[PDB]
């Protein structure tokens, strides 16, 4: 699709077996997402660094599908104040800024 | 990093 | 422009006489620049909301060139860790991501 930035770039993704929706976000690296319960193996990641740093699972190589096309790519698991899908998704999915 | 925002 | 996202997607902007950089950001609502000395009225405003706000100068309808695109649109000026093209100016330039 083209999607204009009149309001949020929300777009629905399938993960882990469930229904979710997710900010495209190009200022974000990395996609993290909230509530749930991946298989196969991790490794905590520390994020953020404002205040702190937020301790976060890594999952590499995750299955996804984000707005219909499935991909594969590292999906960071833990509390996010919105669901986004960073950069290192945009890119499998073949998404770009266009003007 | 990352970078959402709500105004 | 088609803009990938394998980096970071950083542009020249021009405003308030300057050069600046800034990285284009579908996941900010708002555009905030640092350093920057704007002429004309302001109102403060506040911004983020984890940990507390951050107060900012809001500047309405504020002439700048975005990667050769002279467009108008609120600016909102004081710190931030990496100065940020919101969706309020993506919209001006006509950016949309696509896939």
């Amino acid at each position: 699709p083209q999607i204009t930035l009149w309001q949020r770039p929300i777009v629905t993704i399938k993960i882990g077996g469930q229904l979710k929706e997710a900010l495209l976000n190009t200022g974000a690296d990395d996609t993290v997402l909230e509530e749930v319960n991946l298989p196969g193996r991790w490794k905590p990641k520390l994020i953020g660094g404002i205040g702190g740093f937020v301790k976060v699972r890594q999952y590499d190589q995750v299955p996804i599908e984000i707005c219909g096309h499935k991909v594969i790519g590292t999906v960071l698991v833990g509390p996010t104040p919105t669901n986004v899908i960073g950069r290192n998704l945009m890119t499998q999915i073949g998404c770009t800024l266009n003007f | 990093l990352n970078f959402p925002i709500s105004p």
